[PDB]
């Protein structure tokens, strides 16, 4: 709309500009030219002169014209005095006059909101760095459960680092790159979430196929799978009524090839969590536990919570909605979503005193 | 100068090269042992899993400097025929062991007939899960369930918590099917998994 | 016979007390303790020798402390560039689980065992590109513990056979063999002027023995039970002790009495490896607490502790001239701490 | 042990049938050579930057 | 999925803000 | 040096009762566990009493439990088994054991032959 008329106005601006020099200097106003019904350009109308007395035709704007009902021409004022500019009224300027509507709370809605994951984004782009400042070069423990956390963590680190990028460029090759590229690195994430959860429950399933060749699989099925529908979704945007940045992603015609792949992930990933938890159930059915035997709540809860936030489930809380009519879904996955990096920093990396023991090392040997 | 350092670093890397051409064969390789050349080894594959199992009753009868050498194996055997209480103790022995924490141990049976040693079990309960089908008298049900009983109490009596007990009844695929879940606790407890 | 010889064997045992407490007339604790210390030296991880599939058991130092050989548990024999820290071979062995290995001083051959009960020496020289098996040196009924090179021609096993045994390059046979002990031995170490060599079984008797005939000398006791590591002086007058009495002990070959004991309260874990300083000062032994502790000899005091392993230290030694300490752990790294 | 109970004499004697020197004379010789031989050795003495190749 | 929302339904916002400034500035 | 001194034994008439006694000497007493083997004529060594070093947690085999008892004093570095109705398989030579690794709670085949960490024993008959 508004790159549809910013670019009509500029073909059409300079077409009744000739008629500037034709109306109240061509024309001559010996036919009664009241100053009010005079004809000039105003860069809002072009209309001509006119006699005073009736109502008299103007010039409606093609581009407008659909605002409202009267799709055609248009009368103002033309008394003695004439209509100065366009007759103020509900039809001003042969359109619509405010055409506001639940957009003078949800624009402060949105911004509240805004601010709200940004600064919490900017917490967790540093919390990362203090917990993949472990798992980088420290070889004093590191195993095969470092090679798949690292690609995660960058990841995260990538995500939410890109996320304070989107302000300051949309709030030119620069929009055009921006978009692809931020699309890519989201699907980046919920890829690897999946590439992680698949990770584990095949080492469950198969306890013997991990002979240190399906983590190059892994690592290309984990990189490989946003650029090739990202890759997809650039190639078909340029093919398809390419227009703006494509600030369109409302068209689900088209949109499916990325909230396609994102909505299967969160699906499989969930079908995996069944699986999982259903093999730790059955360590649990053996009498051989030490601290529990009957009440298998004190385990089981305390081991679902960890692998919430590793697993990204929380993102099934809304799925298969009716997003054109859940704006509110952003809460759960923007204002609260936007700490996941943060939880899954401090569970692994803070807990799981295994990487406790670690640096402890280092305490002990600054005073030693 | 540059040419005894370059054939050097080209026979290391020809060397380092040749450790990965063997070292997912290794850990392809779950090493086994059991417990009653100066040792003995049998290979066997089953379903595309390696097993490479020892026997070490040549050595000396002592088993004090030998068996700490055993911390690698994933899996213990152990096997049973008053040598039946001298049996339980190697249990215990092995079970509250500094180092072997990491070795879960299996124990098998065998067939026999005993009973004037452990007057004890003549008031043991009743099987819960008894067995009845090769037509046992009640004297095999509780003789078998007791002495079953008796290693389950030293190995929930004593231990951390990081390795556990598999007992069976009467193979090699009773064995797999076992170390399976050895190594399903191993990959699982490592995520800080309860 | 036995109820007289038996009581002849204690009143025997009654002429070694009054001989020991004989000599018994002055303490080393004063002459050790009233003389200048020399405090803590730093000592830094150099160098890290990753590379291991599994853990590793064993080493022995070069000919002129330029290489050095490591034993890996899984049957991998690697020889490594103390400088570079560059591989030199990596001999496959017939079997896994090994407990030794010996290099020969000449740089010639080298030697390792294990539970499979045969003594294997690999000849050094590159013909068929790698090295090859030269001589297998069985017969023992129990695994080999220790093995120590003489010379190119003689080496002498420790195994579980409770007995040692000299050996022969040229036969590969037991010329000469030791008998007196209770237990299966675990340890020899072997005197640097090659005149004479001491073992330990598992009865912490440490018992003397002569390179050139087959019989005891001396006889050694005084640790709890289960004696590991023995090291001879520089010089070849004495020798320490390491057991799993959590405490080190000097034993002397001219007086025959036990002259210091290292202990400490705060260690709960025992003796695994012990080696010599080149001044004899220092005494440097692997704990079983995942850190390694050296003790001054001469103040039998901690002066340094060394610490980055996460498992038990199973392996010691000190270059030709006390250059630079190699220790290996269980976490199949080799740590040279310089 | 009754056939080879003879090693209970022939080898216990062995400790008293050696001469044995009083400690005090054996014990000023190993401190001696201890510090004698203290100046050839890196260790003992804080290494300086000029030596130590091994860094 | 949700981040696409977001920046699509904000950036409409964004342009009927300018669209609402270019109305009372212009005509 | 190191030695186990054991005491008490004889022929007695069966069901009576007696108290074999262990005297410790040349290791602390305070650090290591304790235990007792038997051997009847023309068998092997087999475990039948043991004890902790914390005084506690005392254990028995099937065949001896109630009617055994053993005791330790770590004032005196001395132990003392005593029983009651003596049977005739209980007819077999006793010896004092004692197995490596203080402060420890594991040690393997304290019975095996061929091992110095036991006295001379006595015997006892019907």
């Amino acid at each position: 709309r508004l790159c549809d008329v910013l670019q009509v106005l500029w073909e059409e601006q300079d077409q009744c500009l000739q008629e500037l020099s034709r109306e109240q200097t061509g024309d001559l106003g010996t036919e009664q030219p009241v100053p009010g019904c005079e004809g000039m350009w105003d860069n809002i109308s072009c209309w001509p002169s006119s006699v005073p007395g009736r109502m008299v035709e103007v010039e409606c704007p093609r581009f407008l014209r659909m605002l409202t009902s009267r799709n055609g021409s248009l009368f103002r004022n033309c008394t003695q005095d004439g209509w100065s500019e366009t007759f103020p009224r509900p039809n001003l300027a042969c359109g619509v006059n405010v055409n506001d509507s639940s957009n003078e709370k949800r624009h402060s809605y949105l911004l509240k909101l805004k601010v709200m994951y940004t600064v919490g984004y900017s917490s967790s782009l540093v919390m990362l760095l203090v917990a993949l400042g472990i798992l980088c070069a420290f070889r004093r423990l590191h195993c095969t459960r470092n090679y798949i956390h690292m690609h995660l963590f960058v990841s995260f680190i990538l995500r939410a680092l890109s996320n304070f990028i989107k302000d300051a460029v949309l709030f030119r090759a620069g929009c055009k790159l921006v978009m692809v590229l931020f699309q890519y690195c989201i699907m980046a994430n919920y890829s690897w979430l999946l590439v992680e959860g698949l990770y584990l429950h095949t080492l469950l399933a198969i306890s013997f196929f991990s002979e240190r060749k399906y983590l190059q699989g892994f690592v290309a099925f984990g990189w490989g799978s946003p650029a090739i529908f990202v890759a997809l979704w650039a190639i078909a945007r340029h093919f398809l009524e390419d227009v703006g940045c494509w600030d369109i992603n409302a068209n689900a015609s088209i949109w499916w090839i990325i909230r396609g792949p994102v909505i299967l992930s969160i699906l499989i990933n969930f079908i995996l969590f069944i699986n999982i938890l259903r093999i730790l159930m059955r360590k649990l059915r053996t009498q051989e536990t030490r601290g529990n035997e009957v009440s298998h709540y004190k385990r089981l809860a305390r081991s679902t919570l960890l692998l919430i936030p590793l697993f990204g489930i929380h993102y099934i809380v809304f799925a298969f909605s009716p997003e054109d009519a859940m704006e509110i879904q952003l809460f759960f996955e923007l204002a609260l979503g936007s700490f996941q990096g943060l939880v899954v920093a401090v569970l692994y990396c803070f807990l799981n005193g295994e990487v406790q023991l670690e640096v402890q090392k280092k305490w002990q040997q600054w005073h030693l | 100068q540059r040419n005894e350092e370059k054939a050097q670093r080209e026979a290391n890397k020809k060397i380092e090269k040749q450790l990965q051409k063997d070292k997912q064969v290794y850990r392809a390789t779950h090493r086994l042992l059991l417990l009653g050349s100066g040792i003995f080894e049998t290979k066997f594959q089953v379903d595309k899993v390696n097993f490479h199992m020892f026997d070490v009753g040549a050595q000396r009868d002592e088993r004090r400097k030998w068996i700490q050498c055993f911390n690698d194996v994933t899996a213990i055997i152990f096997v049973v025929a008053n040598r039946l209480q001298a049996a339980l103790k190697l249990f215990d022995s092995i079970w509250n062991n500094k180092w072997l924490r990491d070795t879960s141990v299996i124990l098998f049976l065998n067939k026999q007939d005993i009973e004037d040693y452990f007057p004890e079990f003549a008031r043991y309960t009743t099987p819960e899960d008894a067995t009845p089908e090769p037509g046992e008298d009640p004297r095999v049900t509780r003789a078998k369930y007791f002495i079953r009983d008796e290693f389950l109490r030293i190995s929930t009596a004593s231990g951390d918590g990081r390795h556990y007990c598999y007992p069976h009844f009467t193979n090699i695929r009773r064995v797999f099917n076992d170390c399976r879940d050895i190594i399903q606790r191993m990959h699982l407890r490592q995520y800080e998994l309860l | 016979e036995l109820d007289q010889l038996r009581q002849e064997a204690e009143q025997l045992k009654n002429q070694i007390r009054d001989a020991r407490k004989a000599c018994a007339d002055a303490t080393l604790s004063q002459i050790t303790n009233n003389i200048d210390p020399v405090g803590r030296i730093q000592m830094r991880t150099r160098r890290t020798l990753r590379g291991h599939l599994a853990k590793i058991y064993a080493m022995h130092w070069g000919t002129d402390s330029r290489l050095l050989v490591s034993a890996s548990q899984d049957g991998k024999l690697i020889i490594w560039d103390s400088y570079t820290t560059n591989k030199v071979h990596a001999i496959p062995l017939r079997s896994s689980w090994v407990m030794t290995c010996a290099y020969a001083p000449s740089g010639n051959y080298v030697a390792c065992g294990g539970l499979d009960n045969i003594c294997s020496i690999y000849n050094l020289k590159t013909r068929e590109g790698n090295v090859r098996v030269s001589r297998e040196l069985a017969g023992h009924t129990g695994y080999l513990s220790c093995c120590r090179f003489l010379d190119d021609n003689q080496i002498v096993t420790s195994s579980g056979d409770t007995t040692c045994a000299l050996w022969d390059i040229e036969t590969g046979q037991q010329t000469t063999t030791f008998t007196g002990h209770t237990g299966d031995v675990m340890s020899l170490s072997l005197a640097p002027d090659t005149r004479l060599f001491v073992s330990g079984a598992c009865d912490a008797s440490a018992k003397l023995w002569d390179v050139r005939e087959g019989m005891c000398r001396q006889t050694f006791t005084g640790h709890e039970s289960d004696i590991n590591a023995i090291c001879f002086f520089p010089n070849g007058n004495a020798f320490a002790t390491g057991s799993d009495d959590a405490t080190c002990r000097l034993f002397d070959l001219r007086a025959d009495q036990e002259l210091m004991t290292y202990s400490h309260d705060n260690i709960i874990c025992g003796i695994t490896s012990v080696s010599f300083s080149k001044s004899g000062r220092l005494l440097l032994a692997g704990y079983d607490d995942f850190n390694c502790n050296v003790w001054d000899a001469l103040k039998a005091d901690r002066a340094g502790v060394l610490a980055g392993h996460d498992n038990r230290v199973s392996c010691l030694g000190v270059t030709d001239d006390g250059m630079a300490v190699a220790t290996g752990s269980w976490d199949s790294f080799l740590k040279i701490w310089n | 042990s009754i056939a080879q109970a003879r090693k209970l004499v022939e080898q216990l004697k062995m400790e008293a049938n050696i001469d044995r020197i009083k400690v005090s004379k054996a014990a000023a010789d190993l401190m001696a050579y201890c510090e004698a031989h203290a100046k050839e050795d890196p260790l003992l003495t804080p290494v300086p930057a000029s030596e130590n190749p091994f860094r | 999925h949700s981040d696409g929302t977001f920046t699509s339904e904000l950036s409409r916002l964004r342009e009927g803000a300018r669209l609402q400034r270019l109305l009372q500035g212009l005509v | 040096q190191v030695q186990l001194q054991e005491s008490g034994g004889g022929l007695v008439q069966p069901g009576g009762s007696l108290r074999l006694s262990c005297a410790a000497s040349g290791f602390t007493f305070s650090n290591y566990k304790m235990n007792w083997v038997r051997q009847a004529p023309g068998k092997g060594l087999e475990w039948v009493s043991d004890i902790s070093q914390s005084g506690a947690s005392i254990s028995y085999t099937g065949s001896v439990k109630g009617r055994f008892t053993i005791s330790r004093d770590n004032a005196k570095n001395t132990l003392y088994l005593q029983m009651n109705s003596l049977k005739p398989e209980d007819t077999a030579v006793y010896y004092c054991a004692r197995c490596p690794a203080p402060f420890t709670r594991d040690c393997f085949d304290v019975t095996s032959t061929t091992y110095a960490y036991r006295g001379q024993g006595t015997q006892v008959t019907v």
